[PDB]
């Protein structure tokens, strides 16, 4: 009545698993910032990021000081830049000072 | 070591998540709700189907393409990010979500009763509104701080009450002066004062409003101290506003939170120990309803003591995420994609979460936080069980959707519906035909079915012959199907053993092992006396075959299901391979003798001699080919190679007759000595006629005496002798052949005129409605029966029909007297009868009415066998899954118990008439004692088969009590003893020790289902049974006695009410609702008034409860009334079963006993245990001092015994399969895999049979005295 064909997008070999003549392998080792080590196997013939994504959560660095740079990181949309993208300096100082005299005169009386 | 999964299993052990534990089987975190590409059909990066995570999709394939060579594995790659490895590991590689705030579980908060509800002392429903963000709950409150600011801000809270009652006497005061002013301006205009009143009376209701108001306030300042003076942890306060107003006020002091992550806070606070000890004190000291509060919530909190598991597994903080190929991103031909649903709800969770996490970063009000909260929690409880609390939700269609739990829920998860069974290959199944020229062993297969199943092995061979080079060109060639394959695949199938099963498969002969042999054409041959074992007819019926592959499992079909092997039936040990119908007849008219008949034997002497000797059956064989004989004439033979029987033998040669030389006259016919060649030579001659019951038990005794090859070639010679005799019998039906009675005419008026009175009587209205029925029953009844009696008068003996009947080939006599003589009466479809009835026979047949009357039967017995064949597999199943665990284990007891058996009871006139249930009661069961005649010597010592030899010396000797050993009184631990369970029928002998007994005993008492017809208000038949091992009370509650003596019957009106008299001078024993459904009891006569009763007499006629026979007779007598009393119905319809198969149900009953004191040992009142741990309950804790553990014995039902089990993966199987591991998962209940329920499903070998450690380690050497031939 109902007979389907179907395939898992994904093709299958067929090889030997010997295990002596492998690719020459480094293993690196990682950290992440709660002192978590990730060794992580590369070729030897492998250039070695200072930065790795782990299973613990974040990008572990790397565990030597070679690479400390965390310099490309900042929050691009405050509060504050857009509200200075759109009010002067001198009209939020207004405000600000008629703000706090309404406060000065409502809690002092 | 669950981790690289070695083949060498000892226990599993399921216990409960941690984070820790979670986070590290993971490898990754899922943080994008992301599967494919639209376009390139490629997995995404950091999705459900992350590579990266779950390895890659291609063997030894990297993401972006470098690496590809097996060279490279293990290797991580830095620009795609994945590991060469291959493409299974998608099978089994975790992942889990990062939860940006805790949520609880949904199974121990909503399965009731409610775990952590009963863990913290909470109601379920206020638990609801803390998990669900409805109700805020106080996690701690300080208590020196607050115990000296209780002084300082009461002062402060005394001085706030002064400042507000100051600024209500001032509203007062303000108001109180308009009020005044408003009698001012209206007093001084003179005019109507109604109107004048008004004002003054709206400034007093102003003045009423202002303090009341002012006193509202004050009531909310004096509650926001007194709940501050009452603040303890576990509190609820709602209103969260009126919290806020605490916040401000009283804010400091004490610790609030709200929802999942305050649960956590108050369990992480919450030191087990000291509530252990107030509610052992509590349930030690006090009673009550506290104290069964106490024990419901001792049972957990004792588990979580014993346990080192910690109480934290409620909450969660990291879901794990179930490999992708266990949920498949299929896709067809076509561009259509099907997912298995759960992608779904971990897309929605991860859009949750993430939104919480995106809202979290931000800085939200409390409303919007809580909210998404609420929804993540929802979620959840959406993803783990679908359908519990709430809605379920769905999708397209409205279906919802299926969630982890009904994976394993139902009858659609991974505990039945893939161990109900699967299908196997090297398989095939056709339709089949008789093979009466086959052997035993044998059995024929079709060429084209036989090619495709040896197809490896003809391959193999095809290459080793050179016919083709390489596989490839033998596939080609078998495909082809060129003349080679049939003298290749002879040489491969000669002696390699094939199955056979014919569903459905009742019991343990429906699998039977058969050598192939090849037969040209389509159909499978089949031996022909072996479709009385498999149950098949040639209607049509299709049998399947399987193949055995490794060198073991062809040992098994050769050595133990091989059909020579089986013979005997193990549910009663009598034969299955006897000669049925066909043969039957044959052997019938062989060996019937027919006096007149041709060439016989007589002495007129005088003047000629007796003529009808004959020297040897040679010259008897050639005188009957002449025209002379007949084959049943009665001759007196010379027999020279027939052993004569006991008492000619003795006559003549006293002992040493061996009857290979000797020479002996006899005056048999010539077909007994035809027939009597076919038996073994040791055999002594048999001379009789060959009914069905005198083959029957030729065989037995045969298999009793001989070996089963010798049997096997006896009961084959058979079968082709009897098919020879029966085709020449003249076995035909022709109408000629059935004769109607010459007296049915005069009959029918006889029982006419009396039917006729009948009605005229009621016709005047002498009478009632039921009356006519009644009498009009009973009359032709009586008719039905004196017709049936002048039919079987008349009709000669050697008419084909009587003659059929009578040799026991098939059929009864009723159905030759509706053939020939009448109908009888018809049922209604409700069961009653038609008082019509049918006065015709099939052979005059019958008119339109009749047929129609006749309809209503018909179809009633065609739905209700159907009927019966589903509820006897529901039987056998409940049977099956309580006594799948008794196997043998030992080898002896030793013990001294055992029960005792009647055993021909004494005649009054006193004679040892032998007793009809001796079969199934007393053979083969070993001697527990010996028996000694009136104190002489002993007959039969302790350990003796008790067979047929010592049967009749013990009756001899005069004797009916022996104590047989048995099973019910085994002492082994877990299973029986081979001792005690005596021979086993299926072999002869005693058993082995790894016999699967339960499984032989439940198969056995299910398999004669749909046989077993009820009655034409107690139960009578099938469910009679069914209500037996469920040990429900019955309808037909006829009561028992309590105390012996005299008794005073005695009846009211319209229902009776009897009291017994008691002897032991208690209260006088008083019985009530005696109902007039029932009859009394007849005993010995009639239960009289006065009459003397026991202390277990049944009082009135009917059936009693076994609960109430258990609380009076004790734990003994209600097995020998639970033995005898289903036994009975097995009686009914002539079919016999064993009584040590049903006393093995009856032992897995009684295996418990309640509590009524817990005392010092451990344990809650009304709760069930085993006996076994009971005894060593009360042998280690009363060491130093006895402690009170009072046990009573409890018999419980099959289906509640098998659900109080202890492998809990077994128990799994039944019901509440969420429930069944929820509480397991508490007490972390590790399994022990000694069940047969349990290894089927992990798929290792079953410990029964060839599985245990006794038959696997064996180990196998060539002596050396050979070692040095080779
Ligand atoms: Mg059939
Ligand atoms: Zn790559
Ligand atoms: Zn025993």
């Amino acid at each position: 009545d109902r007979v389907l064909r179907g395939s898992r997008l994904g093709a299958v070999s067929y090889e030997t698993d010997r295990n002596h003549d492998l690719a020459p392998r480094q293993i690196a080792r990682y950290r992440t910032d709660n002192g978590e080590e990730f060794e992580v196997p590369f070729a030897d013939d492998a250039e070695i990021p200072g930065t790795w994504l782990c299973r613990n959560g974040m990008e572990g660095t790397l565990i030597e000081g070679d690479l400390p740079e965390p310099k490309k990181v900042k929050p691009p949309r405050t509060h504050w830049d857009m509200l200075l993208e759109r009010r002067s300096i001198e009209e939020l100082e207004e405000l600000l000072k008629e703000r706090l005299e309404l406060i000065r005169s409502r809690r002092r009386g | 070591g669950a981790m690289l999964d070695v083949n060498f299993f000892d226990e599993l052990r399921i216990g409960l998540a941690t984070a820790e534990d979670i986070r590290q089987w993971s490898y990754g975190e899922v943080k994008k709700p992301e599967t494919i590409n639209y376009r390139t059909l490629k997995p995404e990066k950091d999705g459900l189907f992350c590579e990266k995570i779950f390895g890659p999709t291609r063997d030894w394939e990297c993401y972006c393409g470098k690496y590809k060579r097996v060279r490279f594995k293990g290797i991580i790659c830095e620009r795609c990010g994945v590991e060469v490895t291959r493409a299974k590991v998608r099978r089994e590689r975790m992942g889990h979500i990062e939860l940006a705030a805790p949520v609880t579980h949904i199974w121990y908060f909503k399965g009731v009763p409610s775990r952590l509800g009963y863990l913290l002392d909470l109601a379920p429903k206020d638990l609801e509104k803390i998990i669900y963000f409805a109700a805020y709950v106080i996690t701690s409150v300080d208590e020196e701080m607050r115990h000296n600011e209780l002084s300082t801000l009461e002062a402060e809270m005394a001085v706030e009450r002064k400042a507000v009652e100051d600024q209500r006497d001032g509203e007062l005061e303000a108001r109180a002066q308009k009020l005044e002013a408003d009698l001012a301006e209206l007093e001084a205009e003179g005019a109507k004062a109604d109107a004048r009143r008004k004002v003054r009376d709206g400034g007093e209701r102003e003045m009423r409003q202002i303090r009341d108001r002012a006193q509202r306030e004050l009531d909310r300042l004096e509650d926001i101290w007194s709940t501050f003076t009452k603040l303890a942890p576990k509190q609820l306060i709602v209103d969260e506003n009126l919290y806020r107003e605490l916040v401000d006020r009283y804010g400091e002091y004490f610790t609030g939170a709200m929802g999942a992550e305050s649960i956590q806070k108050l369990i992480e606070n919450f030191d087990i120990d000291a509530e252990a000890e107030s509610l052992r004190d509590v349930i030690r000291n006090g009673k009550g309803q506290k104290k069964l509060r106490a024990l419901k919530r001792l049972k957990v909190v004792a588990a979580f003591q014993q346990s080192g598991n910690s109480p934290m597994g409620m909450v969660l903080d990291a879901v794990p995420v179930i490999p992708p190929e266990l949920r498949p991103m299929v896709q067809l031909d076509g561009g259509r994609f099907a997912t298995s649903d759960l992608n779904d709800l971990y897309r929605r969770v991860i859009n949750r979460n993430n939104r919480l996490k995106r809202l979290i970063d931000l800085g939200a009000p409390e409303i919007i936080v809580n909210n998404e909260k609420r929804m993540l929690q929802e979620s959840v409880d959406a993803l783990f069980d679908n359908g519990r609390r709430g809605r379920p939700v769905t999708g397209p269609g409205n279906r919802p959707l299926k969630s982890l739990s009904d994976l394993l829920k139902g009858k659609q998860g991974r505990f039945r519906q893939n161990l109900l069974g699967k299908r196997v290959d090297y398989s095939g199944r056709s339709v089949i035909v008789v093979g009466p020229q086959l052997k035993l062993h044998q059995c024929g297969l079709p060429k084209l079915m036989a090619l495709e199943l040896f197809k490896p092995f003809v391959m193999k061979r095809l290459v080793d012959l050179n016919h083709a080079q390489n596989i490839k060109s033998a596939k080609r060639m078998v495909e082809r199907q060129r003349p080679q394959v049939w003298d290749v695949l002879e040489e491969v199938i000669a002696e390699h053993p094939v199955l056979l099963n014919r569903a459905p498969t009742l019991h343990r002969l429906g699998i039977q092992a058969f050598e192939p042999m090849l037969v040209e054409g389509k159909a499978i041959q089949l031996h022909p006396l072996v479709c009385e074992a498999f149950n098949a007819d040639f209607d049509g019926d299709q049998m399947a075959v399987h193949l055995p592959l490794s060198a073991e499992a062809q040992a098994e079909a050769r050595i133990l299901m091989l059909s020579s092997n089986n013979i005997l039936s193990p549910a009663s040990g009598r034969p299955l391979a006897m000669p049925r119908l066909d043969m039957v007849t044959g052997l019938y008219y062989l060996t019937t003798e027919v006096p007149g008949d041709t060439g016989e034997y007589q002495p007129a002497s005088g003047d000629h001699p007796e003529t009808g000797v004959y020297s040897s059956p040679a010259e008897a064989i050639m005188a009957a080919d002449r025209g002379v004989l007949s084959v049943r004439a009665k001759i007196k033979v010379r027999l020279t190679q027939l052993r004569p029987p006991v008492e000619i033998e003795a006559e003549l040669f006293g002992h040493s007759g061996w009857q290979p030389g000797d020479a002996w006259m006899a005056e048999t016919t010539l077909g007994r000595v035809m027939f009597n060649e076919l038996l073994p030579l040791g055999y002594p001659f048999v001379n009789k006629q060959m009914h069905k019951k005198v083959q029957a038990a030729i065989i037995n005794d045969l298999a009793e005496r001989y070996p089963m090859i010798v049997v096997a070639q006896t009961v084959d010679k058979l079968k082709d002798a009897g098919f020879y005799w029966a085709t020449r019998s003249g076995v035909t039906v022709s109408m000629a052949d059935v004769l109607v009675p010459p007296r049915k005419k005069e009959i029918l008026d006889h029982y006419e005129e009396r039917a006729d009175k009948v009605e005229k009587q009621f016709q005047r209205g002498a009478l009632n409605h039921d009356e006519r029925n009644e009498a009009l029953v009973e009359i032709w009844k009586e008719a039905t029966d004196e017709v049936g009696q002048a039919l079987r008068e008349h009709y000669p003996d050697d008419n084909p029909i009587i003659t059929i009947v009578d040799s026991g080939a098939t059929g009864n006599f009723t159905q030759t007297r509706t053939l020939a003589g009448m109908k009888g009466l018809v049922t209604n479809p409700k069961g009653e009868f038609i008082p019509r009835p049918v006065k015709s026979s099939f052979r005059e047949g019958l008119t339109v009415l009749e047929y129609f009357i006749n309809t209503h039967g018909a179809r009633k017995g065609l739905a209700d066998t159907a009927l019966r064949t589903a509820d006897s597999g529901y039987l056998t199943r409940r049977l099956v899954d309580v006594s799948q665990d008794v196997i043998v284990r030992e080898h002896d007891c030793q013990t001294e118990r055992g029960i005792v058996v009647e055993l021909a009871e004494r005649a009054p006139d006193g004679t040892l008439i032998r007793d009809p249930y001796i079969e199934t009661s007393a053979y083969a069961r070993t001697l527990g004692t010996d028996a000694v005649d009136e104190a002489g010597n002993v007959i039969v010592e302790r350990g003796q088969d008790l067979g047929d030899p010592e049967i009749d010396a013990l009756l001899a000797a005069g004797i009916t009590q022996v104590k047989v050993r048995s099973v019910l009184t085994c002492a082994t631990s877990t299973g029986v003893c081979a001792t005690c369970y005596g021979r086993s029928m299926a072999t002869g002998k005693l058993v082995d020790i790894g016999e699967a007994v339960g499984i032989v005993a439940a198969q056995s008492i299910g398999e004669p289902g749909t046989q077993l017809t009820m009655r034409t208000d107690i139960t009578g038949g099938l469910p009679r049974v069914q209500e037996l091992f469920e040990a429900r009370v019955p309808r037909g509650k006829a009561p028992i006695a309590d105390v012996t003596g005299r008794v005073r019957l005695e009846d009211g009106e319209r229902f009776y009410k009897i009291t017994i008299v008691p002897d032991d001078g208690g209260e006088e024993v008083v019985y009530d609702k005696i109902s007039k459904r029932q009859r009394l009891r007849v005993f010995k006569r009639v239960l009289s008034d006065g009459d003397h009763v026991e202390v277990g007499q049944q009082l009135m006629e009917g059936s009693a409860d076994p609960h109430e026979v258990l609380r009076v007779q004790g734990p003994r007598e209600v097995q020998i009334h639970l033995v005898r009393e289903v036994q009975e119905v097995y009686r009914a319809q002539g079919v016999s079963i064993h009584d040590k198969h049903i006393e093995v149900i009856v032992r897995q009953m009684l295996r418990r006993v309640t509590i009524i004191d817990s005392g010092s040992t451990e344990f809650l009142p009304g709760s069930l245990i085993d006996r076994a741990e009971f005894e060593a309950e009360n042998r280690r804790v009363v060491a130093e001092g006895g402690e009170p553990a009072a046990g009573r014995p409890v018999l419980m039902g099959i289906t509640k015994a098998s659900l109080a089990t202890d492998s809990w993966l077994s128990a799994a199987s039944f019901q509440e399969t969420t429930r069944v591991l929820t509480d397991a998962a508490i007490n972390c209940r590790s399994d022990k895999l000694n069940g047969l329920k349990e290894n089927v499903i992990i798929g290792k070998l079953i410990p029964a049979g060839t599985g245990i450690n006794r038959y696997r380690n064996i180990a196998v050497q060539p002596t050396e005295e050979a070692r040095a031939a080779a």
